[PDB]
RNA sequence: AAAUCUACGGAUCUACGAAGGAACGCCAAAAGCGAAGGCAGCUCUCUGGGUCUCUACCGACGCUGGUGUGCGAAAGCAUGGGGAGCGAACGGGAUUAGAUACCCUGGUAGUCCAUGCCGUAAACGAUGAGUGUUCGCCCUUGGUCUAUUCUGAUCUGGGGCUCAGCUAACGCGUUAAACACUCCGCCUGGGGAGUACGGUCGCAAGACCAAAACUCAAAGGAAUUGACGGGGGCCUGCACAAGCGGUGGAGC
């Protein structure tokens, strides 16, 4: 009684932005959601980590209603794995109201990875 | 770094997943991602205190060993 | 050499480069 | 620990070796330090190379963030057998 | 900073800048947001609100800071 | 904090594929090599130098070195390619009293390769090359000998601490700024000035050698005691925070 495909739940965590995208085993994109997409968020400031469990928060939610129950969490972004872990834990979350119900997450991976000395970043900011 | 979840406690697999993320040395490197260029001349310089600071730590805790291994053992 | 004494050198060369490239235009 | 020596090193290091030489990689696919082996630096210089080679020649991964791990005599491939889970729990 | 001599350990250098309810407070402002501002149907996080205070009137300022005193000493003998 | 920019012609995001240029994560560093500048993915070819051992050869053949010759970061120049990322000049959006700047967005020359030119840097260990002598301790690169299973000894370069000694002080300390010597380069108060004139070199930009008139009585190095910092640590004030009543408006 093993399955297979499982749906991927890919969460990009970058400096002014977070990007959760729903896809299939196969890569096609459900649903997704940014940190300036949220209904209530309204400007100012992105990158701290409201944004990003807030998104989380949301794309559970959304999750949820479609009756998916089994998940796989791809997480990538230059950050502390604090900010990685309280994601993951703002999507379970989002699928479960009160950290009751049962958990969809079969799997979780790092999908992070370093230039080996590729392009040239920019200059420094004198400010 | 994959790690399965067994009976549904996510607790035990994120504690797995840092710790297996601390122990192969990608926190270090994921840490020291930079955000724009330096040069070689500032390079030095970082090394230089980096190499300062490693000095300190070193003495600091020769220093606290030493005296908690005088009193521990029967002293 | 410090600084301070640097800096006499450093505006007297910067004077002297820019009466070159005006008077030497001729 | 696993009990390396300087010798043994310099007598199997060879980058047809694969098997004695994923000894010295981590499961993010990047090399050993020095300092928790205890061999000498023409050692650690010979099986930096060695892995170097094998790397280039295609036996060895170059990273494995977002792969599997790496052991040795099985595939690299990502089939649909690496997220096997349970649904008789629910 | 501090002047530099023999042994000195930090009684902030640890989690202790954290004033506690912070998390509980934010998930009880997005039953609001969710619920449109009406108290209603998540009086569990008003529970939580409440026995965090509580909590908070049950702990009290607390930290260790007679280390140095020890690590003077020991170090002099 | 925003705006320019970009996107319903479907962007950002997600999976697979294609192109092209530059740099080589982990190893990894008070490590290594080079006369200095410098040199980092891997395999082969050719080549310079270095270290250890010898009951091997030769027999003072050595050191320094004006005039000369060679090498020499980066930017720049000429001809032909290449151009992903970054980015002088320049266009635009903001900031400001103004902003020819710092911040944001585009982006040419350039950075890259082949062949040549120039010959300068805080080219710094701000410490010329060489020889002999001087109490030790702890690490380390590459060897050799002895081991008595874990170590000792002797060369070779690189580092940390120190007895003496030296130093205006800071500090140096077997890789000396110690005890002596040989040879070369350079200095003789500050400004004027690495400026003018002249010669040589360069396609140019410029490089090397390098004054005088006039003018001042100081210009400096190290450390001490205060003060100051839009540098830091520990505190503290109806100063602020939480409240209450006024003043500035009217008449006197
Ligand atoms: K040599
Ligand atoms: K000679
Ligand atoms: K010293
Ligand atoms: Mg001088
Ligand atoms: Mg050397
Ligand atoms: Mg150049
Ligand atoms: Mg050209
Ligand atoms: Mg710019
Ligand atoms: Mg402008
Ligand atoms: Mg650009
Ligand atoms: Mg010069
Ligand atoms: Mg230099
Ligand atoms: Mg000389
Ligand atoms: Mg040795
Ligand atoms: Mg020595
Ligand atoms: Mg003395
Ligand atoms: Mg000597
Ligand atoms: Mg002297
Ligand atoms: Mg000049
Ligand atoms: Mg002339
Ligand atoms: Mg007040
Ligand atoms: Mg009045």
């Amino acid at each position: 009684n093993l399955e297979t495909n499982a749906d991927i739940i890919h969460i990009k965590l970058l400096r002014n932005n977070t990007f959760v995208t729903v896809t299939d085993s196969k890569g096609n994109v459900k649903c997704k959601a940014t940190s300036g997409s949220l209904p209530d968020l309204k400007g100012g400031r992105k990158m701290t980590s409201y944004t990003a469990d807030a998104t989380a928060e949301n794309i559970g939610r959304r999750v949820k209603a479609m009756g998916l129950k089994s998940v796989v969490v791809k997480v990538n972004g230059f950050t502390h794995f604090k900010k990685k872990r309280n994601a993951i834990v703002a999507f379970r979350s989002g699928y479960s109201n009160s950290r009751n119900d049962q958990n969809p997450i079969v799997y979780i991976e790092d999908t992070t990875r370093k230039a080996h000395n590729g392009c040239r970043l920019p200059r420094k900011r004198r400010v | 770094i994959r790690v399965k979840v067994f009976s549904g406690d996510l607790d035990k697999a994120l504690t797995i997943l840092q710790r297996k993320m601390q122990s192969s040395g990608m926190e270090r490197l994921i840490k020291a991602q930079q955000t724009h260029h330096i040069k070689n001349s500032e390079k030095k310089v970082l090394a230089r205190k980096n190499l300062e600071r490693k000095i300190k730590s070193i003495d600091f805790a020769r220093k606290l060993q030493s005296i908690l291994i005088k009193k521990v053992r029967g002293l | 050499d410090s600084v301070k004494k640097k800096r006499k050198k450093k505006m007297n060369k910067h004077k002297y480069r820019k009466l070159r490239k005006k008077q030497g235009r001729k | 620990k696993a009990e390396i020596t300087t010798e043994e090193v310099l007598k199997k290091a060879d980058f047809r070796n694969v098997r004695f030489l994923a000894q010295f990689i981590t499961e993010a696919g990047i090399l050993v330090k020095r300092k928790q082996t205890g061999i000498s630096a023409k050692a650690q210089r010979k099986i930096a190379r060695e892995i170097k080679t094998a790397r280039a020649f295609g036996l060895m991964p170059f990273t494995t963030m977002g792969t599997k791990a790496f052991t040795f005599g099985k595939t690299m491939e990502n089939r649909d057998q690496d997220f096997e889970y349970e649904v008789i729990d629910d | 900073g501090r002047k530099a001599g023999n042994l000195y350990i930090n009684p902030k250098k640890l989690g202790n800048l954290a004033k506690p309810c912070m998390k509980e407070m934010v998930s009880f402002l997005n039953c609001m947001a969710l619920n449109n501002i009406k108290d209603d149907k998540c009086e569990k996080q008003k529970q939580l609100l409440s026995v965090c205070m509580q909590g908070q009137s049950d702990h009290k300022n607390k930290s260790w800071g007679n280390i140095n005193y020890h690590l003077q000493r020991l170090t002099r003998g």
